[PDB]
Parts: C-alpha cells; structure tokens; sequence
C-alpha cells in the first residue's frame, strides 16, 4: 500500500508512529521503506526492529494468555489458532523482507549481523508456537550461529548488536532448544568478555554495553 | 527469560 | 464478518480477547453480537463499552501525541489526519450500533441510560477532534442530559451507571463545553448525593459507588 | 480530567 509514498516520508512517519505507540503503523511504514529496495541505515534498521518486535510481542503475549486458558480447560482453541495464524503471518512477513533482499544486499558485517540476528529471532518466535518445529529450531540456530561467527570476527565484545545477539541466542538455547547449559555458558562467556573490554569505551558506549550486560546477568541469575 | 528489549 | 458465528461464541471470544488485551478483536466480537439483533445483558453492555473505550482510547492518545507534535512545528499533518479519520470511523461505528437499534429497543431505564451515556461519550470523542464542532457538542449534551433525566427518575444516587454518567458529563462540561462551573457544580452535587446514600448499600455496592466517587473527588481537586 | 475508566 505504501508504494506511492516517498521513502523519506515513510521513515519520518515510522518515527512519528513510534512516538504515538502505533507499532502496527510503524511496521507497515518500515516495510514500505524496505521495499523501496535501498539498503537501510543503522537508525533505519533499529526502527524496523523496534516496530516488528512490539507487534509480534503483543501477539506472543496474547497467544500465551490464550494457550494457558486452553490448557486449564471450541472457542478458546479457535481463537488461539486465529492469533497464532496472525503471528505466523507477521513472522513470515519479516523473514520475507530479510530474504528479499536485506540479507543478500548487506555488505557490511554490522548490517549482515543485525539481519541474521533478526532472522533467528523470527524463526524463534515461529518455534514457540510450532509443533517441523524441529526444522524451525534448526533454521533459527543456523541463523544465530552464522551471526555469531561474523560478529566474533568483525566486532568487539562490547558492541551492542553482538551483545544483543548473544543474549537472544542464549534465550533460544534455554527456552527453545532445551539446552540450558549451552545458554548459561554463552551468557557467561559473553558477559566476561564484554566486562574485560569496558575499559576501552567512552561514557556513551559504556552505557550501551552495560545495559545489555545487565540483561545477561539477570538471566544467569534466573537460570542458576 | 529476558531477551533484547 | 462475524455473521456466521453464534452469538454465544462471539460473547465468549470477547471475554477471551479482554483477557488477552486484544481490544480490537474484542470490539469486533461485540459488534457482531450486537448485530445479532437481541438486546444486551448488563454484562454484555459492559463488554461492549470496555472494548470500544480501549480501542478509541488508544486512538485518542495517539492523536494527542501527533497533534502536539504538529503544533510545535506535511507528514505530521497527514499522519494526524489518518489517525483522526480512523478514530472518527470507530466513533461512527459505535453511534451506528446505538442508533440501529440498541437505544430504541432499550425498554428498561438502566439499559437506556447506559446507551445514552455511550452516545454522549462517542460524540464527545468526535468533538475533541472536530473543528460543526458546535453540532457535535450539542448532540453530546443532549444525549447526556436525556440520560441524566432518566437516571434521576429511575435510579438511586449511588448507582454506578448514574455516577459514571455524571462523571463523564462533568468532564464534557469542563473539557469540551468550556463550562467549568457547570462541571464543578455537577461533580459536587453528584458526590454529595451519593455520599448521603452510602448508608443504604451492601459492602459490594459500597465498593462500586465509592470507586466512582473517588474519580469525582479527584476531578474536583484538579478543577479547584 | 479523569473520565469513567
Ligand atoms: N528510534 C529508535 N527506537 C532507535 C533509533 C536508534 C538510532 C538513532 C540514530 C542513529 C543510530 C541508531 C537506536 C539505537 N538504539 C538505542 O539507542 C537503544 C536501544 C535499546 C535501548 C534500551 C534502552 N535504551 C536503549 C537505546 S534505537
Ligand atoms: N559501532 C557501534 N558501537 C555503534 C555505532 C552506532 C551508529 C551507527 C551509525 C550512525 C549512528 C550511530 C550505534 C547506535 N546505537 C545502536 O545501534 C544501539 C543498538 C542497540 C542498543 C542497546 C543498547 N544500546 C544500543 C545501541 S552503536
Ligand atoms: N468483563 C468486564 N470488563 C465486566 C463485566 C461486568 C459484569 C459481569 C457480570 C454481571 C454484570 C456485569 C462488569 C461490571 N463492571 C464492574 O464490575 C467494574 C467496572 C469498572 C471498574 C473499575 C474498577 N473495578 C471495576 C469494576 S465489567
Ligand atoms: N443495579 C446495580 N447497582 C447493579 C446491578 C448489576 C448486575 C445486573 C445484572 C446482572 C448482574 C449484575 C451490576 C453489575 N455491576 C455494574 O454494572 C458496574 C458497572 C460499572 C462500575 C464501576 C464500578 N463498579 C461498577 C459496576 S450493578
Ligand atoms: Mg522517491
Ligand atoms: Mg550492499
Ligand atoms: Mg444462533
Ligand atoms: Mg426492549
């Protein structure tokens, strides 16, 4: 629908939708921008990510409420299936954008890592509702692992995209892959390597890094 | 478990 | 779209959507139920009201963010107009249900008061974005005033629908009609008359009434 | 101003 709007206007409107907490609009605007065919800037990648994370986040939270009602106990099943189908469509939409053609056109390591992390995240969301499920778990693991390999070669241990990747990969291992010791080992080594690197950072970079490290520590606390 | 916010 | 679903299923799904905080679904389910043509129970009226109050509430909050951005400073105007149009459509949808044919078929005083209060509320929401605006203000005032007249004849001063009506009519006077002394007088007399009636109430009814009285007091505090 | 919640 957004094909007749200028790229710059779509980006501006995505920023306004964020301020208005209109995340479905935000995602539609950023989808439009992606489909203009130009690579995305760092700020634009973040806008894309924030929009769809909030949309799918609301769907996941709804799905969990309905699934828990369903299990205690046709309407509940029927309405969970409806929400589940909507969530799968959103994930398919994101993965479609990544595959046509954000990833292949991502020359830089930081762009390619960002998009591969997203691919893992949206397969992860698909895995949460899947039962085939095995194929989806493997697709998530492979995307995450390819992002890790690039990130370890090309980015420092405190880089916020590398840290956010390692955080989410560790959650995958713990929540999806039934590999809690893998999750704990990844979070711990990620945390220690970033810690030993904080001395190189400005006050701004320091704030970025220690914010995500706190999430890693929180999970290690819940997991052990 | 908490993921990247 | 909901025409092929049983009335009972739509009601059950509206309750599930509330638990899932899926208020747009909730409103679509309750619209479907209304259009079955049967009168609504007290619980069903509350479901209808809660669904659309949350939907339109999110739209109003978005509209206010965008309008404030617009004034400080074509995209902002264009996106505020888009949100504004969506909000008007939701209000037109509610007013359509009330007029075809909830109000005319509302035999009981309590049903008719509930629906007339809603009519005032959704004209009030239309008035907030209108600039014609005068006609909308008058339509809200007349609906509210007809609800007040019935409520004073047919319901006690502590009845939660009568109190919620008086609360919202007082907000209309203060925020829409530029009649702050009317607002203050209505809130005060409503509060005092309910106070003098609390002695007749059970512990349950007492909790209903004093909850809305607290809202009246809060506004009197902000207004004077 | 607060309205009926
Ligand atoms: N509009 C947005 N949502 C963003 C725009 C940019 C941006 C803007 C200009 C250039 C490059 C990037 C972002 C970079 N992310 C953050 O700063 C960030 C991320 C997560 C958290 C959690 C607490 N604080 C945080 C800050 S996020
Ligand atoms: N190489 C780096 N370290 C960065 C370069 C740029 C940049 C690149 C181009 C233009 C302007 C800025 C950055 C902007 N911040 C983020 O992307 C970001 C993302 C997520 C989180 C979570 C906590 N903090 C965060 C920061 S970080
Ligand atoms: N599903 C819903 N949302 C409701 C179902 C029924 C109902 C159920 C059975 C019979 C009759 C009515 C409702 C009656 N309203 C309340 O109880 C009420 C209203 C406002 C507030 C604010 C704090 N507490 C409140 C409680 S609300
Ligand atoms: N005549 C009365 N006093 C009531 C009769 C019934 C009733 C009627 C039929 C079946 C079951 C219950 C009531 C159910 N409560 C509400 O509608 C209500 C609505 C809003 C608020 C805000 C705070 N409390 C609230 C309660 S109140
Ligand atoms: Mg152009
Ligand atoms: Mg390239
Ligand atoms: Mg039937
Ligand atoms: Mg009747």
């Amino acid at each position: 629908a957004m094909g007749s709007m200028e790229r710059a206007s779509l980006i501006q409107k995505a920023k306004l939708a964020e301020q208005a907490e209109r995340y479905e609009d935000m995602a539609a605007f950023m989808k439009g921008a992606v489909e203009k065919g130009e690579e995305l800037s760092c700020e634009e990648r973040n806008l894309l990510s924030v929009a769809y994370k909030n949309v799918v986040g609301g769907q996941r939270a709804a799905w969990r409420v309905l699934s828990s009602i369903e299990q205690k106990s046709p309407e509940v099943r029927e309405y969970r299936e409806k929400v589940e189908t909507e969530l799968q469509g959103v994930c398919d939409t994101v993965l479609g954008l990544l595959d046509s053609h954000l990833i292949k056109e991502a020359g830089d390591a930081e762009s390619r890592v960002f998009y591969l992390k997203m691919k893992g995240d949206y397969y992860r969301y698909l895995a949460e509702v899947a039962t085939d499920k095995k194929r989806i778990i493997d697709s998530a693991r492979s995307a995450y692992q390819e992002a890790m390999d690039i990130s370890k070669k090309e980015m420092p241990p405190t880089n916020p995209i590398r840290l956010g990747l390692a955080l989410n990969f560790s959650v995958f291992h713990y929540e999806i892959a039934n590999s809690p010791e893998e999750a704990i080992s990844l979070a711990k080594t990620t945390f220690d390597e970033a810690m030993a690197d904080l001395h190189t950072l400005s006050e701004d970079s320091y704030k970025d890094s220690t914010l995500i490290m706190q999430l890693l520590r929180d999970n290690l606390t819940l997991w052990t | 478990s908490l993921s990247e916010r």
